[PDB]
RNA sequence: GGGGCUAGGCCGGGGGGUUCGGCGUCCCCUGUAACCGGAAACCGCCGAUAUGCCGGGGCCGAAGCCCGAGGGGCGGUUCCCGUAAGGGUUCCCACCCUCGGGCGUGCCUC
């Protein structure tokens, strides 16, 4: 799977919107992430991305949340249209 | 247990995140050749969930992701 | 208990379409902290022991894994009432817990 720089998890979301108009679905799953890699810190939010078949995901913590929040916020606005 | 006043929605998914942060997920699906969109919000126990095709409610959803990062993080 | 191994396990699951039937590429509903690469509807691996094949990697490691019952829950679906919107209902079911079984719980060392 694709874990990817807070930055790039936008270009790439945004990429992914592109691919299923005229088709497909487009999940958003975000979650509080525990930094677990295998089965102690708590301040980091995970967010994946997926069209059934390309996954995608970051994971975001405090310093970059100000930044990142903004530019996704804004994404979502800029992609969430026909309604 | 679907919700349709998007404010109450809100109100007990945050609650139902408190309750459990580590637990509670949150996911969004959109379906732009269907023109609409769905979010759900869950521990595994108790699910909320809030389906709509109405533009407006994309501003208070991104500022609800936005609203809950926040929480997450700090 | 600590250390070194190996057997093994996980890296998703389900519904539809299609099939004689079981997987896959297609469509759809959904999980994880968690796989990369290749081919495949003139078809690819299979035969009720069928629940994919080939190539490469990570993690876990005697860890587990599988079968059954119920409960939580999602998306479908059967049937019935209604003119409709709706309402009731049958059977599956991602995801989660409880209980009950089956195989395994190995080798060396301090």
């Amino acid at each position: 799977m694709v874990l990817l720089e807070s930055e790039q998890f936008l270009t790439e979301l945004t990429r992914l919107f592109q691919k299923c108009r005229t088709s497909g679905s487009v999940y958003i799953t975000l979650k509080k992430y525990d930094g677990r890699t295998k089965p102690p810190a708590d301040n980091k939010c995970l967010l994946r991305a997926t069209d059934g078949k390309k996954k995608i995901s970051t994971v975001v913590s405090s310093k970059e949340v100000n930044k990142f929040q903004m530019a996704y916020s804004n994404l979502l606005r800029a992609n969430m249209d026909g309604l | 247990p679907q919700y349709q006043t998007w404010e109450e929605f809100s109100r007990a998914a945050e609650k139902l995140y408190l309750a459990d942060p580590m637990k509670a997920r949150v996911v969004l699906k959109y379906r732009h050749s269907d023109g609409n969109l769905c979010v759900k919000v869950t521990d595994d126990l108790v699910c909320l969930v809030y389906k709509t095709d109405q533009a407006q409610d994309v501003k208070k959803i991104e500022k609800f992701h936005s609203q809950l990062m926040r929480l997450m993080v700090a």
